[PDB]
């Protein structure tokens, strides 16, 4: 007694109209580390908490470049992200060589949605197990997005995904009026992101080894700050 | 349906998670030490009967010390069975709409409910009319009743019973074994309390663990979250 | 039942449950409505603000096809965009062949035939959305509403989504007290109204309204987004009547 | 333990129920249709139930024009029938192109009863749950009527019926043809034949019809046409007295 | 029921393909039909059954011409026969008449047809 | 109980068990150990032969990818031969296109983008091979940008860089020990006796230069696989220090 | 079939959803407080017997206070069992045409029907002739009957049997345990009413929740909707 | 096989659908009102016994009013069980050739047959020798027999013994409880008729619905139609 | 939930793996030799009774040496049943969160728990009220009680029993077979101890092996390891 004959394939609707295999996927995003993103009117920021195995292994990165004006952070199955971020790098390059115009961020959403799309409507496969927070700076200034494996890309002002991400999202939801106005100054937009992320720590605290950051905006091509260089925020 | 919503609301407010958690804390400290207490209370009571010689004198009175244990036991079972029904009432009223999907939590509910009922069965004991599993359960919480009924039948064959004129005899025995059996009925029912309580410890400790782990799912069997549809 | 597992399979009474469940997922999404005024039509969808961190004016749910067709749906959002991109090719290749922008009625079949198809093979999942659309061609304006089985028709105005009935009764009405084509402008207005009234099922979740329209006189044959001033008016012209 | 799930497995008694179930779906239509042939015309009848004050009836038919001489009526879901209507609608075009002449009713029905056979033996898809009735005025048989089903069957009908009411509309005709001892309706013009069906149907159903409860089409000397909305009211009037 | 009679690819423990026999059942059900060989001729016949006399049975053959020297009939599933026929009249040109300038002998057409009949089997 | 039979099936808690079992296949391999030092990197493995008639060198548990990259595997051998092959082609090709040496991690990268090709069904592209590889890799190398690096490749598709790591049946106890030994200022000869010591420990049989293979790589001479006499005396020289303290 | 339609119609008009909903409201307020009342009524009645000393005097009369509880209980069970049969009659007549498809609602119907029957089994009680599950159910609604039968058998052994002619006697009960058993039979049957009612609370609260949630599906097991076919 | 066809024909002509439909109509009106009648007939009869005081006088005669109910009940059960066997005979003879396919209708037949047997089990009652499910069924249609047997055993203990002269008696039975038990045996068997009939209403109403819906499939389990083959 | 974590912690610290391992060592040496001892103790005791002639003299006293064995046995069962409950308590409290995945270890836990309960059933013995499997289990740990009860019934038939003026006898007995039966009751209950202990050896040796192999999984049913997600 008590089975669920509707969760075997991404290609089956449960009596109520739910796609359980896709649901289970999101569940794997929750099991991954946390990552935060927030933006003003001159920059966007990604703050991530790298994880690791032993005191001997390295911390697995989670920030990825895509062009001089675009990037994302991830949560969940590393490989899936690779494929996705990669498909993205391609889409931007086309829109660059052929038309000679920097791919707008919203577009990058549609694109990542329609690709994630295909995997929820056909037999044989499985849905991507990974969420991404994309940031960029097109002709409409700053931009932040949040994509989920169901193909749902939503454009926010800030956010976090990952285990315990909850607390950080709360924080961001209050400090909003404050940072949405941090224009012209990047160093403060990041200190904000770092505060918000700490609202999600339980084991340790952020050290120079497990903290990653990234920014992009007005006069700041997407660059990533790693280790020994993010010290002035710890 | 604003009134139908009300009824269900008041129901779950009468028996919150706090009500059942309190029951677990009590079992954690108080109730467990009490069982361990009743354990040795009848342990030494069994040692006494082992070093005694029974004569016609002991058939003319019921050992008050033993009635003190079987009573103290019946009391404990009573409490537990009621404290359990509390935990059960907390869950039963939180079993969601019957569906053919999203029953991952519901399964947990039914699972714990089963272990609880298995506990209530032990305390309630065997009885005298029986469930297909028999009476492999030590002794019910009606030990007092069964005990007096067992001893009573033997006190009639021994003192025997009667009339007058000429001699009080009537029938008594010579069966030397029937006298030793009166001694065993006092010894056994004291052993049955040792065991019944030893196992009852285990059972209670189990339910505590089982509860403290799955409690979240017990209260929230389903976690609504429509992020896909919009 | 073993007849609700596969998508191709017929139940003993000729019933395809997998498509039916598809509908259950549609009548749970947000609410989408479609108004057909005299010359042109009007569309409107209910966007749900979950949190305060949601740049407003962004995350649009209404898509234009070619440059004369409105298009809105409810249910699985990704399935949404999808069904439309196809519609976008289907459109384009058609104009590239015949020159004349595609007939709103023609367009519908293309989409039906396609949705149709996802009920034939057991290796794919039926479309999880109900779609409403229309535009103005050579024979004026038309307004259709396709659904999960590929079934569809022409309407005077319609809507799907969690709260559709209220949208319907408060819709049939407009028909009765106006039997002779509504009003270009007025449609919009009454549009923003029909949504609010229907939002009372999401009450506790503040929302954002989005309206687009297409009309031979205000849009000029082309489908446009209702932003700016007329966008406000229509809101209040509805927020007032909401009292 | 699933015979009836796969369109390819024979039950111990060579049944293939999936094909069988296919049929019950041809009934959940709840529309009845009978077709009778004149002496230089052919007419099909079918009820037009529109259960919604919102659907604009113009877009609510079950009879399409395959070619400029052949017409078709379908007893099934608008999605599936709309498919078939298209394939056949195209077989026509191509046939003409590849052979120099207009494709006959009797043929088109065989391309379909064949198409829905290969459709069903190779298992490349689920069988369509509809019945197709092909009518026209052939130049080698004039009053012609053929009807195919989901199991890949077909044949000629001197005038047939289809719907949740087979026998009634049928027997009623078997007794009318049992008299005239001939295999066709006698009359110089369509107008009058039409009147004959409506007439000879209300008789079997037991209900009156207006200019919206029915729907009819007819075939002339190479020129298939659907009966107008208002015009259907006409013959309805004329035959409301000559009782 | 077995667990071997639902696969063309499957042999029962004894060695009997299954789906075939059930297919062969739909035949042992169809309307009765016969054929008699004479010395100066051959006769093939089969009965007709009307769904209703409202239907014109004179627009649906049951005894068919494959070649102007060969005809054939059947018993079993109607619809199959209709196309199995047209595929036979072709495999009669493309496979013989168009290579040898003449129509095919009895024996070889029957085998060219059983060839198409074979395919239906060997293949799930 | 029911969700562990499909490589493309998420368990209710978002897990892919077939992949997990994949890994569990490696534990069955014999131990492999890698220790990185600012002097070079070392790779050692337990051979473990069923018979005395086997030819030792027949068991290639440590191999060369290129003059500057070597590695040791653990798990299914047939599955290994395929990765080793791809890896080698990857290196050589890059050389051809750039007239330079492939970065250790960029090589390791291509090895993982290979395992990433499991799954059958057809939801778009196409990657022919049913399940995950049953093997892991210890890739020891060296390049001008990040010096002596040591990596761990898993069939999952991800990888980490290590200072020292052990895989196979014994990675349980071996990894513990290494956690309490490794330190940045280890000399090459020091790490050799350490890899050699931990094997003997969590290994099993008497540690002879027949059931234990040892190798290393350096900027100076690239990947070299220590011959029997060397390892042999490195063992004696080892087992000796055990007497005193 | 216009007459066959009639019969089924009148049936469902006699027992509408309103009929069963009323039953639930009654159980929500009235019926539950009553059970909680009978709970302590026998709780204090059990405390009294615990602080009493039994003599030959108490074997010559049946304690009217106890007969007051076992009676007040039998009354409550009676009502519930009837109010349940009401809810059951409301469903049973709404079980659709037997099909092999579209039984999502039907499942709900059968499910609730089962929980209801489990309730009716508790109230109806054990009895004296038994169902494979035994008599793990506290005490039936025939407590009065079983009680008097239990006490009666002991009042004969302690009261005596004296048959006459003036030349020989019969006898007067000496087993000290047989006297204490008369005391326990009064104590136990009072405890059995505490428990039986504690569990009966839980059961009722459960059925209320179970009903209030699935009621829509209980009345409308199938929702016709042919949008595809036409 | 022209004779084998005959036998099966005559069989189904003896018990047509009309035969079983008649049975349903009777249950719709007549038979249901009768059960509701026997319901209150024993309801007020139970109220009377509740307000009476029993003495030795009531042990010297059997209450004719009660024998009037238990008899009127036994009569109703008798009829139903026969009217059921009618409906069953109508179906049993229409169960088709045993096949491994096309059993959609057959399933309906077996289904209804099961509900009918469940009804026949209730009316037939428990008995005194028992089916694995026990005797959770109220009271059989042999109430009369069981009743007299229960009261009879107590009328001997109260009465005992009784030889006469007016100055001495025999016996016994001074047990005050044994007298009250004679009062309860009259009260219980009256309550058992209330319940048995309340549930019997529900059961009957159910079978009516179940029949009126699936009757088509009950007579025509398979609908031949070879449109494909030809 | 920092307090909820505490309770579960203290629980598992009270009953560690060391507690249960100790029990296994005891069974490995001490407890097994003891059983093998009780084995031959009743083996030679059975040989004695086989070479003896029973007379009225042996019905006037209970053979103390037999009582020495059945007692020494009851003692051993007592201990084992308690040492088992120890091992069970060690596992029961380590059963993880109820999930639908990763139950490879949980299966092992339940498996061993079952074999342990099968052991506890043997020691606890049959009894006198019975589980669907019957009493194929040799003799319970209440041998003493059952033995005296069996012999007692026969000692009343051989001896007789009296009262006074007329004749001391009163009850009492040819049947040459009834005398031999008193001899068999002593022989059988000695054989029942041989067997019960022989099988009890096997059972114990099995549980030892079963524990020593799966112990790792018993304590660590799930091994967390998220190397993929990050």
């Amino acid at each position: 007694m008590f089975r669920n004959n509707y969760d075997g394939d991404t290609v089956t609707f449960s009596p109520t109209g739910r796609l359980f295999q896709v649901e289970y996927a999101l569940e794997a995003i929750k099991q991954g580390s946390v990552t935060v993103g927030l933006r003003s009117n001159t920059h966007a920021v990604l703050v991530a908490l790298k994880r690791n195995a032993d005191e001997l292994s390295s911390y697995q990165k989670k920030i990825i470049k895509c062009d001089e004006h675009m990037g994302l952070s991830l949560a969940g199955l590393a490989p899936d992200a690779r494929v996705l971020s990669n498909y993205l790098r391609q889409q931007c390059n086309y829109s660059s060589l052929v038309f000679n115009r920097k791919l707008a961020v919203e577009r990058a959403g549609h694109l990542l949605c329609d690709k994630a799309q295909k995997n929820t409507q056909s037999y044989g496969g499985r849905p991507y197990g990974v969420g991404l927070l994309i940031i960029g700076y097109d002709k409409s200034g700053a931009h932040l997005l949040e994509f989920q494996p169901s193909g749902n890309v939503t454009e926010l002002y800030g956010t976090a995904i990952g285990a315990r991400s909850q607390g950080a999202k709360t924080y961001l939801e209050r400090t909003l009026d404050t940072f949405i106005k941090i224009d012209g100054n990047p160093d403060e937009l990041i200190k904000a992101g770092v505060e918000a992320i700490s609202q999600s720590l339980r084991d340790e605290s952020l050290t120079v080894d497990n903290l990653s950051i990234a920014i992009v905006g007005k006069d700041t091509p997407f660059t990533i700050y790693d280790g020994e260089a993010v010290a002035k925020y710890i | 349906p604003p009134k139908r919503a009300a009824l269900i609301q008041n129901l779950r407010d009468s028996y919150t998670e706090t009500s059942s958690f309190a029951v677990i804390e009590e079992w954690a400290a108080g109730t467990l030490q009490e069982i361990e207490g009743i354990a040795k209370a009848a342990a030494e009571a069994h040692g006494v009967i082992r070093n005694s010689t029974y004569g016609r004198a002991q058939a003319e009175k019921s050992p008050e010390q033993l009635l003190g244990v079987l009573q103290r036991y019946q009391d404990l079972c009573h409490n537990v069975y009621c404290q359990a029904e509390t935990i059960r009432t907390v869950i039963a009223i939180r079993i969601p709409e019957h569906k053919e999907e999203d029953n991952l939590g519901v399964a947990v509910q039914h699972a714990v409910l089963k272990i609880i009922d298995e506990l209530e069965i032990k305390t309630l004991g065997s009885g005298e009319k029986s469930g297909s599993g028999g009476a492999p359960t030590p002794i019910g919480m009606y030990a007092l009743r069964e005990y007096l009924s067992a001893r009573s039948t033997v006190e009639d064959k021994l003192l025997g019973v009667d009339a007058e004129s000429g001699k009080t005899k009537g029938g008594g025995s010579q069966s030397p074994s029937l006298l030793l059996e009166l001694r065993q009925i006092d010894a056994d029912f004291m052993l049955k309390v040792e065991l019944a309580t030893t196992h009852l410890s285990t059972m209670v400790r189990a339910v505590i663990n089982a509860y403290l782990l799955n409690w979240k799912k017990l209260i929230q069997p389903r976690t609504g979250s429509d992020h896909m549809v919009s | 039942t073993g007849y609700d597992l596969s998508n191709s399979v017929f139940s003993p009474d000729g019933r395809n449950f997998q498509v039916e469940y598809a509908v259950k997922a549609v009548e749970n999404g947000t609410t989408s409505i479609g108004i057909k005024c005299n010359d042109g039509v009007v569309f409107a969808v209910e966007k749900l603000i979950t949190s305060k961190l949601l740049v407003p004016q962004k995350n649009v749910k209404i898509q234009v096809v070619d440059r004369h067709i409105g298009c809105v749906y409810s249910g699985l959002i990704p399935d949404g965009r999808h069904l439309v991109n196809r519609g976008r090719e289907e459109a384009a290749s058609f104009k590239k062949l015949y020159k004349t922008p595609i007939p709103i009625p023609a367009f519908a079949d293309r989409l039906g035939q396609y949705v149709q198809a996802h009920t034939l093979y057991n290796s794919v999942r039926p479309f999880g959305v109900s779609t409403i659309f229309g535009g103005v061609d050579k024979n004026g304006a038309h307004l259709y509403m396709l659904e999960p089985s590929g079934s569809y028709w022409g309407y005077k105005g319609a809507a799907t989504g969690k709260g559709r009935q209220s949208a319907k009764a408060e819709l049939e009405k407009l028909v009765d007290h106006h039997p002779e084509g509504l009003s270009a402008r007025e449609a919009v207005k009454q549009a923003a109204k029909i949504i609010y009234l229907a939002h009372e099922d999401n009450k506790e979740k503040d929302f954002e309204l989005e309206i687009s329209w297409c009309s031979l006189s205000e849009t000029n044959g082309l489908h446009k987004f209702v932003k700016g001033d007329l966008l406000q008016e229509a809101i209040d012209f509805a927020q007032k009547e909401i009292n | 333990a699933g015979y009836d799930r796969h369109i390819t497995i024979f039950s111990p008694e060579g049944r293939l129920y999936q094909v069988e179930y296919a049929f019950k779906a041809t009934n959940q239509t709840n529309i009845n249709s009978l077709a009778v042939r004149g002496k230089d015309c052919t007419v099909v009848i079918s009820q037009k139930k529109v259960p919604d004050k919102l659907l604009d009836p113009t877009t609510v038919s079950y009879i399409f024009c395959i070619s400029r001489t052949i017409g078709m009526v379908v007893n099934g879901p608008i999605p599936d029938a709309r498919n078939a209507a298209l394939r056949a609608k195209a077989e026509a075009a191509e046939f003409r192109y590849k052979y120099g002449y207009d494709m006959p009713c009797d043929v088109l029905a065989k391309r379909m009863a064949n198409l829905s056979q290969i459709y069903t033996q190779r298992a490349y898809m689920r069988p369509l749950g509809v019945i197709l009735t092909f009518v026209s005025v052939d130049e080698e048989l004039g009053p012609s009527i053929y009807k195919t089903d989901p199991a890949g069957y077909y044949v000629g009908y001197k005038a047939t019926a289809t719907g949740p009411k087979q026998q009634e509309i049928t027997t009623n005709l078997e007794n009318h043809f049992k008299k005239s001892k001939i295999d066709h309706i006698n009359e110089e013009s369509w107008e009058k034949v039409v009147e004959f069906a409506i007439t000879h149907m209300i008789d079997a159903l037991g209900t009156e019809f207006s200019k919206n409860d029915l729907e009819v089409g007819v075939a002339t000397k190479d020129k298939f046409f659907t009966l107008s909305a208002e015009n259907i009211e006409e013959r309805l009037v004329a035959i409301a007295e000559q009782d | 029921t077995d667990r071997y009679s639902f696969s063309l690819t499957t042999f029962s423990p004894s060695g009997k393909l299954g789906q075939i026999d059930y297919a062969l059942t739909a035949v042992k059900q169809g309307v009765t039909s016969l054929g008699i060989k004479a010395t100066n001729g051959v006769v093939i016949a089969t009965e007709k059954k009307s769904s209703s006399p409202l239907a014109m049975s004179e627009t649906l053959s049951k005894v068919s011409l494959l070649t102007p020297d060969i005809g054939a009939v059947y018993s079993g599933m109607g619809p199959d026969y209709r196309v199995l026929v047209d595929k036979s009249r072709k495999v009669a040109h493309t496979s013989y008449k168009r290579i040898y300038g003449e129509y095919p002998p009895t024996k070889l057409l029957v085998s060219e047809v059983a060839k198409i009949m074979q395919e239906a089997t060997q293949s799930g | 109980s029911e969700y562990d039979r499909g490589v493309s099936t998420f368990s209710p808690e978002g897990r892919l068990f077939q992949v997990e079992y994949s890994l569990e296949a490696i534990k069955l391999g014999s131990t492999a150990i890698g220790i990185a030092t600012k002097e070079g990197v070392v790779l050692g493995v337990e051979k473990r032969a069923t018979s005395p008639l086997l030819e030792s060198d027949s068991i290639e548990k440590i191999v060369e990818i290129d003059r500057h990259i070597g590695c040791a595997m653990s798990g299914l051998t047939a599955d290994a031969r395929s990765m080793i092959e791809h890896a080698r082609t990857a290196a050589v090709t890059h050389n051809l296109y750039y007239d330079e040496d492939i970065n250790v991690e960029s090589l390791t990268q291509s090895v993982c983008d290979l395992a990433l090709r499991f799954g059958e069904g057809a939801s778009g592209e196409e990657r022919l091979m049913s399940r995950p590889f049953g093997v892991a890799l210890l890739i020891a190398g060296h390049d001008a940008d990040d010096g002596y690096q040591l990596f761990h490749a898993e069939p999952s598709g991800t990888f980490y860089r290590y200072n020292a790591k052990a895989i196979g049946s014994g990675s349980e106890g071996a990894q513990a020990e290494l956690l309490n030994e490794w330190h940045s200022s280890l000399t090459l000869k020091e790490a050799e006796l350490l890899v050699l010591k931990i094997l003997k420990q969590v290994m099993e049989e008497k540690l002879d230069e027949n059931n234990a293979q040892l190798s290393c790589i350096t900027k100076q001479d690239g990947f070299k696989i220590y011959d029997n006499e060397k390892t042999a005396e490195l063992i004696k020289e080892l087992k000796e220090k055990e007497a005193a303290e």
